[PDB]
């Protein structure tokens, strides 16, 4: 019963001083909340090009955030309802996406500095939960893992090294040997995660000093019971999952290091697997004739996220792009992926 | 350049490997001592793909022989061609696995495996540019299945960018040799799904059918059956060993035949196949070979290709042939049998041609098909597993080797998913 719901939003970073100093032109314009235009900077020297006007490349979103959008604005207008879904006993999932160097980590997760929407996600989670806790005891557990070359690192507790995925009785997915910290405040989980970021595999690549080589996956479980512990309870374990997708890579022209080529391929493969999983879930949600298996099997990322992705859950794709023509190609591909993540012709 | 590493695991696997080696040595003009006594310079040009050159003008298979029992090793060493193998490349245990996947994968096999790993690392170091690995084994027992799988996992971890090929003899439906075969197959298939790039599904029942119906052979022995498998094996890698007009190696074949990561289970085939009597009343021509290869009754997997669709098929031709004629024949087969080919992959056929034919024959062919009918093989196995597992039959033995029920649940789920995926793409 796939009733998959995914909102797709995107954050346009403000043009940086470096981009301005390098002569960057504004390829990105927002026409509406629903749409973004990427002005492909063609010379248009031919009559055909002048007639076709391929410059106006449109992409479909639920909410395009402009250059002035902050972490608080992205939170307030996108993930806010996903947090509510978890509070109410459902799962939800947030995916950060874009070419490496796009600022995905800072917009969404942070790293001590730049709290990201993750801080905002937890901040409201805990205020609402602490209030609800008066009647229904809550245990907000938190795990943080790394999906790298299809192996899973325990980021909160690296002594478990690289782990597999297993099916639960009633076939949900568990990562073996993962540390789960029961918390009461955003300060605890946020610091826990940011500390966990220290154990992530990252490298100083040409496109990004801190390029993630892996998908950073947060799993916050809002476990609840009526405080009447001696009673039979239909408890809930809603999972608020946030994924820092590994940045897309086409930097292999210079990243000729054996491991970077391996990592690059596995990253791109699994980003595409996510894409295919999303396309399948959307098609089933739409109720198209494509009755078949959702290919969660194609990656560890999707196998694990299956538990939220195939049900009555709220998900969100948050992409990161630049207005500069100097990175037109990266913005183009980032927008293309996101457009395909949504698959709705409203634009 | 482009060296392949051969691994043989468990009795059946070893036996098949022996046959394979015998054929290939003959092909390259190598005698039982390791000395080259061939005529053609083409036989030695690419000798390094399968052989290491030892001191004093001798050649030795880049082969590792593995078993949990020593008897098999002895049997191999005493065989015709037994003396060609490097003595240090025999890695044997003393206990055996007793048809228990857990013994092979977790216990006895675990103890064994480090030696094997050490050997194969050395073998890799020796070779200038190893393209990958070929493992010959079965899924139904303990060693080839459990130990083999373990070995594969280890290999892939150290060589994640190299090509991983398995020739897996699968349990047939009717001819069930053992009682726990379903368990062993299920457990091993799961592991294969994640760690092999291409898996050649060979089935004993189908082989028997070929021997009885097509060769009209009065008394098939395992050796005879093995010969067929060996021929098929030789076919795939002919492009690495000889010149040709259109050349395709292990990687090229995989890329053309595997459209989705998990769907890498092939039904292989070989042609021509005739009796002694029916040799005279036949045309040695490409149309006839083509006709033979595409027939359902010439498949070495017990699956009806007419029960599914071909996703992709690779044909590898050996001998002096006109390319046009080859192309015509392949187009004709796809046009005439439209309903057996998936319509959303135009030109479902990949062709490769090697100028050097096998010995005794002027023309020969090898077939590799990715057919949606392979689901039948998985489905039956799944069913049998369910039948056992529902009553927890024979579970205790496996659990005594450290295995947990949950693994079984996982594997079964995985296989089911795989089956579903095949069905949907049909
Ligand atoms: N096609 C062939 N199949 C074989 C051959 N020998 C055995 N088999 C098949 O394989 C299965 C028996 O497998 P094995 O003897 O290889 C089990 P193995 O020695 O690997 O582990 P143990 O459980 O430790 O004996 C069964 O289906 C046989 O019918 C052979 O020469 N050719
Ligand atoms: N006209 C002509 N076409 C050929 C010949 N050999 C191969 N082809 C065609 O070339 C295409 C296949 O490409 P190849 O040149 O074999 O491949 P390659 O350039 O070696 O590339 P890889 O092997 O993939 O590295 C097909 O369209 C063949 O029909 C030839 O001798 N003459
Ligand atoms: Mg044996
Ligand atoms: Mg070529």
């Amino acid at each position: 019963d796939i009733t998959y719901n995914m909102n797709v939003v995107i954050r346009c970073r403000p043009m940086s001083i470096s981009e301005k100093n390098d002569g960057a032109k504004n390829v990105i314009k927002i026409l509406e909340n629903k749409m973004v235009v990427l002005l492909d900077p063609s010379d248009n020297s031919d009559n055909v090009l002048r007639q076709n006007r391929s410059r106006e490349k449109k992409y479909v979103f639920d909410y395009v955030f402009d250059e002035n959008s902050s972490q608080e604005d992205v939170y307030n207008n996108s993930v806010k309802c996903l947090i509510d879904a978890v509070i109410k006993g459902y799962n939800s999932t947030v995916f950060a996406y874009g070419a490496t160097g796009a600022g995905k980590t800072h917009t969404i997760i942070g790293y001590k500095n730049e709290p990201g929407i993750m801080m905002m996600i937890l901040k409201d989670l805990f205020e609402r939960i602490k209030m609800l806790q008066i009647m229904n005891e809550y245990k907000v557990k938190c795990s943080f893992i790394e999906i790298y070359n299809e192996n899973i690192c325990d980021l909160l507790n690296p002594s478990n090294e690289y782990l597999d995925v297993r099916e639960d009785p009633i076939k949900g997915v568990t990562v073996s040997n993962i540390f789960e910290v029961c918390t009461t405040s955003v300060e605890e989980i946020m610091e826990l995660i940011h500390t966990g970021n220290r154990n992530r595999t990252q490298e100083p690549t040409d496109a990004n000093k801190t390029s993630s080589r892996s998908h950073g996956v947060l799993q916050v479980i809002v476990e609840e019971t009526e405080k009447g512990q001696g009673v039979y309870q239909q408890t809930k374990r809603g999972k608020l999952c946030v994924i820092d997708l590994a940045g897309s890579e086409r930097a292999s022209q210079t990243n000729n290091k054996g491991m970077r080529m391996l990592e690059g391929a596995n990253i791109n493969r699994s980003l595409l697997a996510l894409g295919n999983v999303i396309n399948a879930l959307v098609l089933r949600s739409k109720g198209n004739s494509k009755s078949n298996f959702i290919p969660f099997r194609d990656s560890k990322l999707t196998r694990l996220l299956k538990d939220s992705l195939g049900g009555n859950c709220k998900t969100v794709m948050i992409a990161n792009i630049s207005p500069s023509h100097l990175s037109y190609e990266d913005t183009h591909n980032t927008l293309k992926y996101a457009n395909r993540a949504k698959n709705i012709k409203n634009v | 350049m482009r060296e392949i590493v051969h691994i043989q695991a468990g009795q059946c696997g070893n036996q098949i490997g022996a046959k394979f080696w015998e054929v290939i040595s003959d092909e390259h003009g190598i005698d039982p001592t390791g000395s080259y006594h061939g005529d053609s310079d083409l036989q030695l040009e690419r000798i390094n793909v399968y052989y290491n050159e030892a001191a004093g003008n001798k050649y030795v298979p880049r082969a590792i022989l593995v078993d949990l029992e020593p008897g098999t090793m002895d049997s191999v060493r005493s065989g015709p061609f037994g003396q060609i193998f490097r003595p240090d490349n025999f890695v044997f245990g003393q206990s055996g696995a007793g048809n228990n996947w857990a013994k092979g994968h977790y216990t006895e096999g675990a103890e064994l495996v480090d030696s094997v790993l050490d050997v194969v690392r050395k073998e890799s170091e020796s070779c200038d540019c190893l393209q990958g690995f070929q493992l010959t084994h079965s899924l139904g027992g303990g060693t080839g299945s459990g130990m083999g799988t373990l070995l594969i996992s280890k290999i892939r971890e150290e060589y994640p960018d190299r090509i991983m090929n398995t020739f897996s003899v699968v349990p047939s439906p009717k001819v069930s040799d053992t009682v726990v075969e379903p368990y062993n197959a299920t457990l091993s298939v799961h592991q294969l799904v994640e760690n092999t790039d291409e898996t050649y599904c060979i089935d004993n029942e189908a082989l028997y059918d070929i021997c009885f119906r097509t060769l009209k052979l009065t008394t098939p022995t395992y050796g005879d059956l093995n010969h067929l498998v060996s021929a098929t094996m030789s076919g795939v890698t002919t492009c690495l060993r000889f010149p040709g007009q259109l050349n395709a190696d292990l990687r090229k074949l995989a890329v053309n035949m595997v459209p989705f990561p998990r769907l890498h289970f092939f039904m292989p085939g070989f042609a021509p196949l005739t009796s002694r009597g029916s040799q005279q009343y036949r045309a040695l021509t490409v149309p006839e070979l083509t006709q033979q290869m595409f027939d359902a009754k010439n498949m070495m997997a017990a699956c009806d290709p007419r029960h599914g669709r071909y996703l992709t098929v690779a044909a590898v031709f050996r001998g002096r042939m006109s390319m046009k004629e080859v192309d015509e024949q392949m187009l004709n087969v796809q046009n005439k049998n439209s309903s057996y080919f998936v319509e959303w992959i135009p030109n479902n056929v990949k062709t490769a041609v090697c100028d050097i034919p096998p010995r005794g024959l002027k023309m020969s062919a090898t077939f590799i098909g990715n057919s949606t009918a392979i689901q039948e093989l998985f489905k039956r196995i799944s069913e049998q597993f369910t039948a056992m597992f529902r009553r927890k039959a024979f579970l205790h033995w496996y659990t005594g080797e450290g295995m947990d029920e949950m693994e079984f649940t996982e594997a079964e789920s995985n296989m089911n998913d795989l089956v579903s995926e095949y069905q949907q793409y049909q």
